[PDB]
């Protein structure tokens, strides 16, 4: 909840984690942190980018060979800022209900990343709330990004979370989920 | 704050997410259709009862027009030229414009030659070379209404996506219509299409999407030029079309006709293939009512349901594919 919080679970359930870490995952990290690099990675990962470049290929191998060795020390919640673009396959776009959307599942293909902060203002008109359980394939970032203070939870693709209840309050939707 | 890099992310998650959700409804809308005109084609005009007895069940080659196996029309082309009119964003002089090129000088066509136009279309393009400005140079005599307007402006969906109010979508269906079919019950009839294939793209069964439709129609188009031409749509707009027997559907290049029928081909069966082999089947206007029904039951079940064989058969399918992901990419 706190950042000194945050800052403490990290260092306790990720030090041995991040220090057994081989320089090419180091840097696939770092370079994740990149929007531009983001872009490339996810956009492969989720099917916006159909060409395969072995670069791109190698930077998503040496970030998911680092979350592989990761796992949730325990069971947390972290927050997400995201658009409703992601439930449009869910909705009747011109009948919109998003208390509908209560025991759907949402994928990740890509690499999703999270926050531990709640205290915060995301961008867009999505905010999810997640329940991660122990074990999850999830690993605290500190020192990666050119942000000191970023309280950063990167997951390893695939991610899956089931909608468990929903608010909505002038277009701006917050989803309470469940990591699967 | 702790948030940090992180932050920059949701608008690239919104962008690729945009992508994701036109893709999978404007490839399969595109290549649906694209296959329609393509299993109709080697079948214009032919009638009905031949069919009965010779049924489209796969693509063939070398009957009307004798073009090969794959090989899609003037439907396929003006899609494809408003398609690449639009990438740089709507603009009514560029769209007529990519009409007479594809009349003149083969853009979008198949092999390079244009086989078929229709008289409607070529006459209004005519007189747009003449001088005729973009807002009269369409036909206007009750006999003008053909379905040539119908079958190339399904991109205007994809255009507006998730914009679903009324004004641009009321002008920019009009306007884009009437460069060739210029008749009030014409444009009533894109009205319907459109309004048709934007509920199918919003995700709603395609029960509800026709009854949505309807209502929508009778709600917005009943005051002068349409009041009047209401009564021509009374199969579609009143009552339940899906209701009718195949005797009861005429499948001429009416305006009227095709949308009953490729309307009727769409919510009497149960897959894309039936769907476009059902209207294909119908005789008269084979390549046109197959490519409506194929456009809103391509968008409707989706690229599982469109068969390989018959992708892999279409004329220019790569360069189509490449038209489409150009599109896309313009949307977003
Ligand atoms: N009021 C009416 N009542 C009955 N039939 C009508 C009416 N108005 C028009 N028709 C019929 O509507 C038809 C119009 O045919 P054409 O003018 O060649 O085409 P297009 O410019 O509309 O569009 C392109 C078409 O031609 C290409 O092959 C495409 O694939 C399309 O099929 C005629 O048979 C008219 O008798
Ligand atoms: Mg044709
Ligand atoms: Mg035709």
């Amino acid at each position: 909840t706190s950042l000194e919080e945050s800052e403490k679970w990290g260092i306790d359930g990720f030090s041995v984690w991040r220090n057994s870490l081989s320089s090419r995952e180091i840097q696939a990290i770092r370079d994740y942190t990149d929007i531009w690099h983001y872009g490339n990675m996810n956009g492969y990962l989720r099917g916006s980018v159909e060409k395969l470049a072995p670069d791109n290929a190698e930077r998503i191998k040496n970030l998911s060979s680092a979350l592989e060795k990761a796992e949730l020390p325990d069971n947390i919640i972290l927050y997400r800022g995201t658009s409703s673009e992601i439930l449009d396959n869910f909705l009747d776009l011109k009948n919109l209900n998003y208390q509908n959307l209560v025991g759907k599942t949402i994928e990740e293909k890509g690499f999703m990343s999270t926050t531990t902060i709640s205290n915060q203002t995301f961008s867009g008109n999505v905010t999810m709330k997640i329940n991660a359980p122990k074990g999850s394939k999830g690993a605290y970032l500190a020192h990666f990004s050119e942000t000191p203070e970023e309280a950063e939870v990167l997951f390893n693709i695939g991610q899956k979370m089931l909608i468990k209840e929903v608010t909505e309050l002038n277009g701006k939707i917050e989803i309470i989920v469940d990591l699967l | 704050g702790p948030l940090g890099s992180m932050r920059g992310q949701e608008e690239i998650d919104k962008e690729q997410y945009q992508v994701l959700f036109i893709k999978e409804r404007l490839i399969p809308c595109v290549l649906g259709a694209v296959i329609g005109d393509c299993l109709g084609v080697p079948v214009e005009f032919k009638d009905r009862e031949y069919l009965k007895q010779n049924p489209i069940v796969e693509m063939i080659g070398y009957g009307t027009y004798n073009q090969p196996k794959g090989t899609w029309s003037d439907d396929s082309s003006l899609t494809f030229a408003l398609m690449e009119s639009l990438i740089s964003g709507y603009d009514i002089n560029r769209i007529v414009n990519n009409m007479v090129s594809f009349m003149d000088d083969g853009f979008w066509t198949p092999y390079g030659e244009v086989f078929d136009i229709g008289s409607v279309t070529r006459e209004s393009l005519n007189r747009y070379k003449n001088g005729v400005s973009v807002f009269e140079c369409g036909g206007k005599d009750n006999f003008d209404n053909g379905n040539g307007a119908i079958m190339r402006i399904m991109p205007l969906v994809f255009y507006l996506g998730k914009d679903f109010s009324f004004g641009k979508k009321n002008k920019i269906t009009e306007e884009v219509t009437r460069i060739t079919h210029a008749h009030p019950r014409s444009i009533l009839g894109s009205y319907v299409y459109i309004e048709l294939l934007q509920n199918l793209f919003a995700n709603m069964d395609k029960k509800l999407a026709y009854e949505e439709m309807q209502n929508y129609i009778r709600k917005n188009y009943s005051d002068y030029p349409f009041k009047d031409e209401l009564q021509y749509y009374n199969n579609i707009l009143e009552g339940n079309l899906y209701e009718l027997k195949e005797s009861n559907i005429k499948s001429s290049g009416y305006v009227v006709d095709t949308l009953e029928a490729s309307i009727w081909a769409f919510l009497t069966t149960n897959s894309y293939k039936e769907a476009v082999l059902k209207a294909v089947n119908l005789g008269g206007d084979t390549d046109t009512i197959a490519f409506i029904t194929g456009s809103l039951a391509g968008i409707y079940y989706k690229m599982e349901q469109i068969p390989v064989n018959w992708i892999d058969q279409i004329a220019k399918k790569e360069d189509i594919l490449n038209l489409c992901n150009r599109f896309i990419e313009s949307l977003i």
